[PDB]
């Protein structure tokens, strides 16, 4: 249950972010910096 | 009963010959001969001339002798010596009985299976081992069915036999006769656009059909030793594709490769990638790769062995989407 | 240098085929022996027929023009060699017929208005009434010939007493479909007659082009079976010839090539050919006091079993027929995508599922 | 300067049967009667008959005297009258013209160019309008190129015949006389296997070839009112494909969608999708949509409307991937 | 009823295809008329070639099964119908041959080396060196058959005066390139010699399953041209054949057909069970009397041509050339897939150039 496709994956994988702790605004994809910073 | 491929492709023409008088098997040498591989041995003495017989050296004549058949109500089951023969018969397998019933809008219909062995590795003169199930897969009307083991090879024969639409049978060469398995003796079908799940694995999903299986299975065991668990899934029907399976399948490891003989602008491979791109693409942890052979004609004889996809390549393109 | 005797072969083989004739141009017997056995009033049937063919071929072609009906191949010209040879069947036998073919499945037993079906494009042209042994035109050249060996050996195996006969033309005979086909039929030993009507030319290439063969009956030789050449303008002539093969193999003595030399006054195809680019205009009116309708008036007038009077009764008869094929045709029901879908396969397969839906969905609104 | 598709192709033969001596038009009706579509009229009145000439009506003939002639020299463009035709040479153009070079080390060569026009739309008989770019599109050694517009058609064929490798040039129907575009006399080529931007966009890449070209460019219109920029991509070759170019236009939407008349299961929609997802991967924002007509045999003339894909089908599939 | 002369008809075709001989299975000249013309030396040298040529089968067997050599097609007993009539073309007449045509092709310039890494499946046997007119042998039966009247097209449109002559087997002439080939020959009226090697079996299918027409040479007809039937174990015969049908095709006359009737001592090929397929053996002894290399030693001697002596050094000298063509076949370098992928094209499209260098790497180290 887990919904961010594809690049969104790698981004997360290779800043050591598991993409289940973020909340999606679209299923990330640069909502994952928001989480890098708080 | 211990069988061989070949073996369990002998005894499903057999049981399909025994309950329906309908049925006949035609071609090159398949009669008094019983075929180049055997194939069809001993079935000509036991059913008659009039069931089992041989035809003039033409394929195109071969195929529309089983159309003519058809429409006076048989289920002709006509072989191709090799595969690669079937340039010859093109206009009446795709040009003719994949489109009748649409023709005749459901008047007349084509209840007919091809036979044909295919593949390489066995060191066989030119057009003997190329892969063109690429070809028929194109042709809306008809499917097309690759078996890897006796056990699949005879519940499909018979599955496909009994459809009423056609039907291509191919027959890995270097498959009939590698390995014996348990077969059960008698009439049984498998599903014609089933795929199933030789290995169950929980980190990545490797498509394979054919001899590419065995392959896979080879590379899995490899996988193991190093703590990657592979699920390795032989497709047994490329036309019609059994998505559900697949799907699902990668959905639960999130990687996926696909495996083909045929060279990378060839196959069916493309196909795949492409289904799986548009219905779990969201749940793809990275692209999903191909391994297949290079894009030249088949090679000569001598070069097979480093021209061919084996298990190593397998391996290494596996390794390569888990560090993607 | 020694020679070989070539010159002597190609003629000595091609003297086994004269042209097999019975009634000449001013309606004459010339050839009493082979005079088939027809009553008077077979004689009239097959008369009628002919005359309603001919007003069925300019009836198209007017209708086509008008967009009322689509792809048409003119056949006024062949009647004898078209109607003449349906005549000698009878309702058991298998028809393989070429896209030029559609007057023999018409007299077979498939309505008129489903020809007119198959010119237009629609599905339920194709869909023949259960009954009648009839295949819907084929279009690729060859592919009825290795078919009609099938459909030959089938009906051996069964037992029946019935033939398959298929038509082609001059140009049909150099594909590699027509060699197979005699030869597998001849290899076997099966029930079929093979037609050929050479009328000359294969669109715009005239036949002395295709091969050097003196005659095209004689391309039965490579086969190793029987072959004869007939008057294609002679209505008698093609009958017996069809009667005799017929006969011959219901009695399992195997296939047999029939070559028909006609004519055909119209345009190749109604799409855009025109004649004048590739044929003489006084060659046009060499064969046009060769037509088969008025020798076998003559032959009939002459026995006063024919009268301009039986002849327009015909020609309304036809007209009428024409008027009603063509309301039954605009009344059927236009195709949709499911009806293409359905038609596919006995079960359908999980790709045609999703989009059966698909278009299920599309066609509601 | 003002040419429509069928000026510039048969400006094009013009001038190559001028250039080079070694160039031969052959085929069925291409003579006297200068074709079924008018293509190669006026040529042999001006050429002579010993370079343009009519044969006996065998297209596995036509193409074994091809590769026949190429030996001795010569540049053969024979024609197959359509394109739905081409089963009958399935074996002279894939198991023979496109794997002579390989077969002989680089001995002898091809030097051939087959014409031959397909695609739906103008109501043909059976068999005549089928799209079956895909079949050859598999068979390494051989080249497919399609035009869309008088400019590219010239171009293309004059490279096409220039080159000196097999390829199959297919022109279609409905874009043989059905608009007019400048055109420069003279010579001129346009590289094979190069992809043209035809409309530039930054939204979504739509990529097309043949007619569906000028459906794409014309839902591209209609998509601009709505706020959403389409940028549009004739491949022009289908084989090998201008991956730079595809990639390159991708890499800056992040969207796209392919179209093709074709079935579903036909056409070489698969291929660039395949290769989109294994190169472009980490720059998708949606998943790769496909544009395609139903897996049914080619349609009766009847229903060509409700079965072709038309701009509307591009309109809708374009936003479903927009708002993904 | 009325009866057609198809009996008679059968008849008359046969009596034009006589069997065509010129030295009995005793050595004895049984048609001077047609004698050829051939000095003494020519004659030892036609000898020398087809002792040397049953030494190289017997050779090839030998090394097959000990996996020195590949896919193998056995010739013993066919050397009258290949070695003779290769002996009667010229160094610029082209030969496209067939899978068991290996020693035409050897002794038109291709070099013995060359010839066995055809077998192994090694491209740089394919690879045939400039100005040494041949195709390497044709797998797909019939398809060289219309490469022949492309070729010869090509000839007669240069004003070449040389011929291009193709083989194929009696199971050949059933398949549509056969006849599609031999009649677009026809047509053009081109510079072909077909030859047709009937050796009884397709396989294991006896010729009288692939047609009921009783020669094979009759299939002409279908084309309309010349065609005969001639002797396949009597050398001078198979020689006078093609050198007749030389001339007349340099003259323009056209394409000739010529039907060999030889045998084969040894096994289909070498592939599968077919060195153990069923074999009639009393239907081998029979044909074994009738040896080309018997009945020429006869004439020969007869002549004070030919010694014992001379043979066992043509056996000695075929024994040691062979044993270094196979020494030279280990030498040439293995093959990798930058070589098979080079000579895909003369310029490399984008999918194979990125290819090439995937290859590249993953072969050095
Ligand atoms: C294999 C093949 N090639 C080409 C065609 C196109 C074609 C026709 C369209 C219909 O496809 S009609 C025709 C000429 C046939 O000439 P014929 O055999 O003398 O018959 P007739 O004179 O009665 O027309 C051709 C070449 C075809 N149908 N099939
Ligand atoms: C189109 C086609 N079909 C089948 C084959 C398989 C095949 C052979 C493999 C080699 O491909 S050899 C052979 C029998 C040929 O018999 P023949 O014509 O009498 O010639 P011969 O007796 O000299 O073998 C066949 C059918 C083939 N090569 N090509
Ligand atoms: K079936
Ligand atoms: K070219
Ligand atoms: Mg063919
Ligand atoms: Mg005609
Ligand atoms: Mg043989």
């Amino acid at each position: 249950r887990v919904i961010a496709m594809p690049s969104v994956r790698k981004y997360a994988r290779e800043k050591g972010v598991d993409i289940r702790l973020v909340q999606g605004t679209g299923k990330n994809g640069r909502v994952l910096k928001e989480d890098i910073d708080a | 009963a211990q069988m061989t491929m070949v073996q369990a492709i002998t005894d499903a023409l057999r049981i399909e010959l025994k309950n329906d008088p309908n049925v006949l098997i035609f071609g090159e040498d398949v009669g008094v001969n019983g075929g180049v591989f055997r194939a069809t041995e001993g079935l000509q003495a036991e059913f008659g001339e009039d069931r089992v017989f041989d035809t003039p050296l033409a394929e195109s004549g071969i195929g529309g002798l089983a159309i003519g058949l058809a429409l006076q109500g048989f289920r002709p089951v006509p072989e191709i010596q090799f595969f690669g023969f079937v340039y010859e018969v093109m206009d009446s397998i795709c040009g003719q009985m994949a489109r009748i019933r649409y023709r005749t809008g459901g008047r007349y219909h084509m209840p007919i299976t091809i036979r044909s062995p295919f593949g390489g590795g066995v060191h066989t003169p030119e057009l003997h081992s190329d892969s063109l199930e690429g070809l028929v897969a194109q042709q809306p009307g008809l499917k097309v069915v690759i078996p890897s083991t006796p056990y699949d090879a005879k519940g499909l024969l018979i599955s496909a036999i009994r459809d009423n639409d056609p039907v291509i049978f191919l027959e890995h060469l270097k498959l009939y006769r590698s390995f014996r398995q348990e077969v059960p003796e008698g009439e049984y079908t498998i599903p014609i656009g089933k795929a199933d799940i030789k290995r169950e694995g929980k980190d990545i999903t490797i498509i394979a059909y054919g001899a590419m299986v065995h392959e896979s299975l080879k590379a899995a065991a490899e996988l193991e030793k190093e703590g990657i668990s592979a699920e390795v899934v032989d497709l047994r029907t490329v036309q019609p594709l059994d998505i559900e399976t697949i799907i699902g399948s990668v959905e639960k490891t999130g990687r996926a490769i696909v495996v083909q003989e045929a060279q990378r602008q060839a196959g069916i491979a493309a196909n795949v990638v492409a289904e799986i791109n548009e219905r779990a693409i969201l749940s793809l942890e990275a692209p999903v790769l191909r391994v297949a052979a290079p894009d030249t004609v088949y090679p000569f004889a001598q070069a097979e062995s480093v021209w061919l996809p084996n298990f190593k390549d397998v391996i290494e393109t596996a390794k390569k989407v888990m560090n993607f | 240098t020694f020679q070989f005797p070539f010159a002597e072969q190609l003629e000595k083989v091609a003297e086994q085929f004269p042209t097999f004739q019975i009634l000449n141009e001013e309606g004459e017997v010339v050839n009493e022996e082979a005079m088939p056995e027809l009553s008077d009033e077979q004689l009239k049937e097959l008369m009628r027929r002919m005359v309603y063919t001919r007003i069925l071929d300019q009836r198209s072609i007017s209708l086509n023009r008008q967009g009322r009906l689509g792809f048409y191949a003119p056949t006024a010209g062949q009647e004898a060699s078209q109607i003449a040879s349906h005549f000698a069947l009878e309702k058991e036998d298998f028809i393989l017929p070429g896209y030029r073919d559609v007057p023999q499945i018409i007299w077979h037993g498939l309505p008129l208005y489903q020809a007119f079906l198959f010119s237009r494009g629609h599905f339920h042209g194709n869909q023949i009434p259960e009954g009648v042994n009839v295949l819907p035109p084929q279009i690729i050249i060859g592919a009825q010939y290795i078919q009609a060996a099938g459909v030959a050996l089938g009906l051996k195996m069964r037992g029946k007493k019935a033939v398959a006969i298929t038509y082609t033309g001059d140009g049909g005979t150099s594909q590699g479909d027509f060699y197979e086909g005699i030869n597998f039929a001849g290899a076997f030993k099966a029930p079929a007659i093979f037609v050929v009507q050479n009328n000359r030319f294969a669109i715009s290439t005239p036949v002395e082009k295709q091969t050097v063969a003196k005659t095209l009956a004689q391309k039965a030789v490579a086969a190793g079976i029987p072959g004869i050449q007939v008057d294609g303008m002679d209505p008698l002539a093609v009958y017996a010839a069809v009667k005799a093969a017929r006969e011959r193999a219901i009695n399992g003595e195997g296939p047999t090539l029939i070559e028909t030399l006609c004519f055909r006054y119209g345009p190749h195809t109604m799409s855009g050919d025109d004649p004048t680019r590739y044929r003489s205009k006084e060659l046009e009116n060499e064969w046009a006091k060769k037509d088969p309708l008025v020798r076998f008036r003559k032959f009939l007038e002459a026995k006063g079993l024919w009268s301009e009077e039986e002849e327009n009764n015909v020609i309304e008869q036809a007209k009428e027929e024409i008027k009603e094929a063509i309301k039954k045709a605009d009344e059927t029901p236009k195709q949709k995508v499911t009806d293409l879908i359905s038609i596919m396969f006995e079960e359908l397969p999980f790709n045609l599922k999703e989009q059966y839906e698909i278009y299920k969905e599309k066609e509601s609104k």
